[PDB]
């Protein structure tokens, strides 16, 4: 409230005066080059020219030469000239290259690519701890493998035994899985990148493993980390083609994820959380077992589970607190809360049909039956003999 | 004035204008707060 | 509708279905068109009044825009009717809300600024009847809400608080001042105001705190002060009412002038002593620093029964906590008075119970050997360091300590630092003097000052115990010709005593030992050391410092660091008062140098803290100052411009400091938010400005107090590696300790890999490896804030040596003065009347981001941690006290308060 106003008004001395300030300091009697920039200038000019080609830098030798590919399909033994050092280089980076003679002329780019985009989250998730509602002691499962380490390896050095590395999300749409690693990851406050599987693979050839290895660096640096690959089940055995190929370039990014998860650097800090259907759909392969330590299997929502998910959703729908929430529970069928999801919608759907102008307690217990009967309409009787 | 004179005049405006609205608003406000281009000639004589 | 047959009461049955509108001709044209029907409508003014509320409760725009059409002259404006007096002053009453229909219900800006003036005449005058009171809190306690009344109730009450906002807005004021055309003074309106503050506490949060502003006046505060003792209790519970009142207090500070600011406290404090808890009023006694105010929440806990009982126990406890120690006088003094028992009191509000809770702390945690050993070349100086921060607080080491090999085999200013950092290891302990004096009684001078440093530091939480005082001890070397021995004596000095403004020792530390005349950077330390006793009470704002800085600038100015170290002293011992730095900073401007311009805009800062609204301003005006002639001209003699700048940089990150940590939470993130885009505008346009800024720029943080100790440094920090200077790194990391191997697993895995990604100086590896380790801390060690905790508000006693040292590019002599950082949290622990160090359960929030709770109170419901958990930094810090399962309830709130908890357990 009153806070609020504060922050305003501190905001309205702060900007304006900012403003100002940029343009008589930077320039006027200061000078924005003073010398020094000038001379950079007119030796950074000469060695370049536009257009400029962007690369993608293969290995370095120590020597002053790179090995280096640019959109044109043959490589290039280049020459490193001036500019960047070659420690201030990564091998793995976008860099840029002279048109007319290829040199490195310098790195802004530092994969400038929309994956790079995506895949970076330096703050932590939306979702804050059990906020979520049931499947209490299963999100207190994730926490004792993932977390605990993190926050304390102490009690794991003093017991003799390496803390548990990775845990696997696996079971059944409707759990919302997607979510309980999202608030596990909060509460730890670890730098938690995310990523989804679909873009690590392309018809494109060797791009893939170029990407896949880049994760598993940025995650090391910035240890303690969370590496949250999420629909790696996309991957699986889908093959584009069964004439031939897919056996090609999906083979090959699958591999490289492997050969860096244990890694030339030890990544024990960096833990792993792949949610997926199931490790059957994936030709089986998640090396080191005891390096993906407990696996998580989702049970669906119960009878408790729900009640508490349910009182989220009517506090949506406009008066349908008059009808208590246990007694909802209780006359329903046992169902699971994306079931409760269905409910809700249809809710909010039998009131738009009616132009029920404000939903009442009659439309929530009205969508109680049309919801449970299309669940019973759908299933097929074979008959139980 | 030619082209050399303005450019001088022209820039040394540009720094006063800014550099003046930079300083002098905040310390004041809180000072208080606490054609006949045919005509010819005129026909009067002139030396 | 507007019917000459609508002013008979046969039409009240046939409108009132729609809505009556038979009120209109009745109160319009009967009223206008003669004064012998003044008679008449008297009678019929109290069928009108009924009908008013039906009119709100049936409100429709067509039959108030309509009907209404000349209204405004009939009531009082033009007709000036008032033959018979009491026959129209009753009828303003209904008249005054219909007319307020073409004010709101009618929207048009024209209509709005015209009865802007009527409004404000007719409810002024008849609030002084107080049957304008009366119409105003029939609407807003009735129980069913209504469309009519319920954005005109708001048109009402917007005149009020015009009204005093008049004497703000233009110098002109009153009836001059044209928003209201009514004066703001007079019995009818301060009859208004007073009835209004009664009904917003209970409806509104934020209209309270600009009432008061607005009128400028402490007056307003005394109106206040009375109906708040009377609504404590039955309008909500007690507890309840208390924190909203704390809220509304910190929101009057920015936008009043300094005499002004520190005035509105005192009023503030009577409102607070008043209600019961006398927890929430001492700090703002602290805040004052007044001797009178601190005295009277003191008296008014020990002396109210006679019987020891929890009171006692208690008023000793909250002076105890404070490590300034100028709270512990008033303490000594109730007990030499009292005799309940004269050895535990006065012993429990002396800082000797303090040291006595963290040996208990240590046996929870178990003592932690781990301390470096190293020798040979940068190794040997470089485990010396690291001896000290690693084991910060009361932590045995005591195998290491033994071990004399390797603080022997070091060499240079490095030997003296070796013995300086052993008392590190008994910081804020009585225990590990036999160690610093086996050092003390043999071999070189070097190691002869360093135990000394060793003592200051020991010594400190025996700030006014008074056991084997360092006072006695550290004299006698003093005396001693050798200049080593006597500038560690006195550092010493005023690290032993802190805050405790004792006369034996002020005495001691007033004449600058050694000859001024001397040039030497040994007695600097006389300045420094002599400004922390200053602290934590009204400044003397002492006229011995300010002639003697004058003189020794002048005579000497060859090292330029020799000067800035006197500058930076007085900026120290100003701190926690505006008031009377304003007066001696014309002093100061008056004679001139650029060497005098350096400490102008550094003391500056201090000064017009108490209001953020100027003191930002100031010091970015200033900013541009030194930079902007330089470049003008661009397009011994060399110190004078040095220090212009380099004073200036500082001065800069100063006053956001000052501002965002001892003014509002909402302050916090504003500044942060334009600290990273301030860096960006110095880079551009000085190369050499950056520099300067980058390592002030982390220690915005630790000083400032930011919500967020997570993940902001770390983001800051991988930038800062590519930069010039790593002494940045150490001041961040002072605000990065939080809940350790979180943020400090992220710290040691940064710091060592860039070390071994360019090895571009061991110097800089040096200052890698140190503060990486400072860093981590292991098994929940003490830790330091600046902060207070207490006073959240607050302002460190003895961590603005830190603040001395950021400015001077650090030195080999230097890094034995960070060893002193002291200013250690306390160990939180239940009492009653056991003083048992040791706690059932502390609930705690493990995230902040708090700044509606200026409090920084949690939710209750909390997670619940152990025993001997210390109040950790940030995420972490606001804390709650459970024992509620056990049927106990806090007597001794906390806040995130540093306090030992206490409870009055049923
Ligand atoms: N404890 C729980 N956590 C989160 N959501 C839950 C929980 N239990 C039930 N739900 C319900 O599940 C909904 C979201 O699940 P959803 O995001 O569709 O699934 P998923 O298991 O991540 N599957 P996919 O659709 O294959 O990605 C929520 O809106 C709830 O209605
Ligand atoms: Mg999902």
């Amino acid at each position: 409230t009153r806070c609020k106003l504060k922050l305003l008004r501190m905001e309205r001395i702060k900007d304006h005066l900012l403003l100002e300030e940029e343009f008589v300091s930077n320039s006027e009697i200061l000078k924005p080059f003073e010398k020094k920039q000038e001379e950079e200038k007119k030796q950074l000019e000469e060695i370049r020219g536009n257009p400029l080609s962007i690369g993608t830098l293969e290995e370095i030798i120590d020597d002053d030469h790179a090995i280096v590919t640019s959109p044109t399909m043959p490589d290039y033994y280049v020459s490193i000239l001036s500019f960047v050092d070659k420690e201030l280089l990564e091998p793995g980076c976008s860099v840029l290259l002279h048109h007319k003679t290829m040199s490195i002329v310098g790195v802004l780019q530092d994969d400038a690519d929309p994956m790079v985009s995506v895949m970076k989250m330096d703050k932590s998730p939306t979702e804050s701890y059990s906020d979520i509602g049931g499947l209490e002691s299963q999100i207190q499962e994730i926490k004792e493998s993932v977390e605990l380490p993190l926050t304390h390896p102490e009690l794991y050095e003093e017991m003799g035994i390496k803390p548990p590395k990775g845990v696997i999300l696996y079971g059944a749409p409707g759990t919302g899985k997607t979510l309980l690693a999202k608030a596990v990851a909060n509460q730890t406050s670890a730098t938690f990148l995310r990523i989804v599987g679909s873009e690590l693979i392309q018809k494109y050839l060797g791009d893939g493993p170029r990407l896949c290895r880049q994760i598993f660096k940025v995650a090391g640096e910035n240890a303690p980390s969370i590496v949250f690959i999420d629909e790696i089940d996309a991957i699986g055995t889908k093959r584009y083609d069964s004439n031939s190929g897919g056996e090609r370039e999906i083979q090959r990014t699958m591999l490289e994820l492997l050969n860096q998860l244990d890694g030339f650097d030890d990544r024990g800090d960096v833990k792993v959380i792949m949610a997926t259907n199931k490790i059957e759909t994936l030709d089986p392969a998640l090396i080191r077992p005891g390096r993906i330590d407990r696996k998580i299997l989702f049970e669906n929502p119960d009878l408790s589970t729900k009640k508490k998910i349910l009182g989220i959703h009517t506090s949506k729908m406009n008066l349908s607190e008059d009808v208590n929430l246990e007694t909802l529970v209780t006359t329903k069928d046992d169902l699971s809360g994306a079931d409760i999801q269905a409910m809700c919608t249809e809710a909010g759907l039998l009131a738009l049909r009616e132009r029920r102008m404000q939903v009442t307690a009659e439309d929530f217990k009205q969508a109680k039956e049309r919801v449970m009967k299309n669940k019973v309409e759908e299933n097929l009787e074979g008959l139980y003999l | 004035e030619e082209a050399s004179g303005k450019e001088v005049e022209k820039v040394a405006t540009a720094v006063l204008s800014t550099t003046a609205r930079a300083k002098a608003r905040a310390k004041k406000t809180k000072k208080e707060k606490g054609e006949f281009y045919k005509n010819k000639y005129s026909s009067k004589p002139y030396k | 509708m507007v019917d000459e047959s609508d002013k008979k009461q046969q039409t009240i049955d046939e409108q009132s279905q729609i809505s009556p509108e038979k009120q209109t001709p009745n109160k319009k044209d009967k009223k206008k068109e003669e004064e012998e029907q003044l008679s008449e409508e008297d009678a019929k003014l109290k069928t009108d009044l009924e009908l008013l509320v039906e009119r709100l409760k049936e409100d429709d725009s067509s039959l108030y825009e309509a009907s209404l059409n000349a209204l405004k002259e009939s009531i009082k404006n033009s007709t000036s009717s008032m033959t018979a007096v009491p026959k129209p002053l009753k009828f303003l009453r209904p008249t005054y809300p219909d007319l307020c229909s073409i004010y709101d219900k009618w929207t048009d800006p024209n209509l709005k600024s015209s009865l802007a003036d009527v409004l404000s005449i007719l409810a002024m005058t008849y609030s002084e009847n107080g049957k304008h009171d009366s119409l105003r809190y029939r609407l807003l306690s009735d129980v069913s809400d209504f469309e009519g009344w319920g954005h005109e109730y708001i048109r009402h009450l917007a005149l009020e608080i015009g009204e005093v906002y008049n004497d703000q807005v233009e110098k002109d004021a009153e009836d001059e001042t044209s928003s209201d055309g009514s004066k703001s003074d007079g019995s009818a309106a301060t009859s208004g105001f007073e009835f209004s503050k009664e009904d917003t506490l209970r409806l509104c949060l934020d209209i309270v705190p600009y009432f008061l502003k607005h009128n400028g006046e402490e007056d307003a505060v005394d109106l206040l002060l009375e109906i708040e003792s009377i609504d404590k209790l039955p309008q909500f519970v007690d507890e309840n009412t208390f924190q909203r009142v704390c809220q509304y207090m910190v929101a009057c500070v920015p936008l009043l002038p300094p005499p002004e600011d520190v005035a509105f406290l005192k009023t503030a404090y009577s409102i607070y002593l008043s209600q019961n808890e006398l927890t929430d009023a001492i700090a703002l006694a602290v805040r004052l620093g007044e001797e009178d105010m601190i005295r009277s929440v003191f008296d008014a806990t020990s002396d109210p029964v006679m019987h020891k009982q929890l009171a006692y126990i208690l008023a000793a406890q909250k002076t105890s906590f404070e490590y300034e120690g100028v709270q512990d006088i008033i303490g000594n003094g109730k007990l030499s008075e009292h005799f309940l028992y004269l050895a535990k009191e006065l012993n429990l509000t002396g800082p000797k119970v303090p040291e006595d809770i963290y040996k208990s702390h240590l046996d929870n945690s178990k003592s932690v050997f781990s301390s470096a050993g190293l020798d040979s070349a940068q190794q040997n100086l470089a485990s010396s360091f690291v001896n000290g921060f690693l084991n910060l607080g009361y932590c045995n080491d005591k195998l290491i300590v033994d071990n004399d090999n390797w603080v022997y085999k070091t060499k240079g200013d490095g030997m003296t630092s070796a013995v300086a950092s052993i008392g590190s290891i008994y910081q804020w302990n009585l225990d590990g003097l036999q160690q610093l004096d086996k050092y003390l009684y043999v071999d070189e001078p070097e190691v002869k000052a360093g135990a000394l440093l060793g003592i200051g530091i020991s010594a400190s939480g025996v700030h006014d115990g008074e056991v084997e005082p360092a006072l006695l001890l550290l004299q006698d070397y003093v005396t001693n010709p050798d200049t080593k021995i006597s500038s560690a004596a006195i550092l010493g000095l005023g690290i032993a005593f802190a805050g405790s403004k004792n006369d034996e020792v002020l005495g001691l530390l007033l004449p600058i030992a050694a000859s001024t005349d001397l040039p030497i950077e040994t007695a600097a330390m006389a300045s420094l050391a002599l400004a922390h006793v200053f602290v934590g009470t009204c400044n003397g704002d002492i006229t011995t410092s300010i002639m003697d800085n004058f003189l020794e600038r002048t005579a000497i100015e060859l090292k330029t660091d020799w000067v800035r170290f006197l500058a930076l002293a007085l900026g120290i011992l100003y701190m926690g008062q505006g008031e009377q730095v304003d007066d001696v900073l014309e002093t100061i401007s008056a004679i001139e140098h650029p060497m005098t311009s350096a400490i102008e805009v550094l003391v500056g800062s201090c000064a017009y803290t108490g209001t953020g609204d100027v003191l930002l301003i100031q010091d970015l005006l200033h900013r541009l100052t030194p930079k902007n002639v330089k470049g003008e001209e661009d397009a011994e003699i060399k110190s004078e411009e040095k220090k212009g700048k380099s004073s200036d940089k500082d001065a800069t990150t100063d006053g956001k400091n000052d501002d965002e940590e001892e003014e509002k939470e909402a302050g916090i993130v504003d500044e942060l938010a334009y600290a990273v885009l301030g860096i960006a505008l110095i880079a551009l346009g000085e190369d050499i400005g950056k520099e300067m800024s980058l390592r002030h720029f982390g220690h915005l943080m630790h000083y400032g107090n930011e919500h967020i100790r997570r993940m902001v440094p770390l983001a800051m920090g991988i930038v800062s590696v590519s930069d010039p200077q790593m002494k940045v790194f150490d001041t961040l990391t002072r605000f990065s300790h939080d809940a350790d191997l979180e943020v400090s697993m992220n710290s040691i895995f940064a710091m060592g890999l860039c070390g071994a990604g360019t090895n571009n100086a061991r110097l800089a590896q040096l200052l890698r490896q140190l503060a990486s380790y400072y860093s981590r801390e292991q098994d929940a060690l003490f830790i330091t804030r600046l902060a207070q905790g207490l006073l959240h508000l607050g302002k460190g006693t003895m961590t603005m040596d830190v603040f001395n040292d950021a400015h001077v590019l650090n030195k080999v002599t230097l890094a034995s003065i960070l060893t002193t950082a002291v200013g250690l949290v306390s160990p939180s622990f239940m009492l009653k009347h056991h003083q048992l160090f040791y706690m059932l359960n502390a609930g705690i929030r493990p995230k902040f981001i708090l700044a509606l709770n200026d409090e920084g109170e949690p939710i209750k419901v909390n997670v619940r941690v152990g025993q001997a958990v210390e109040t950790v930094g940030q995420a972490g810090r606001p804390k709650k006290i459970t024992g509620w399962i056990t049927q106990s309830t806090p007597v001794l709130l906390n806040h995130g308060e540093r306090a030992e908890l206490e409870t009055d357990e049923y």
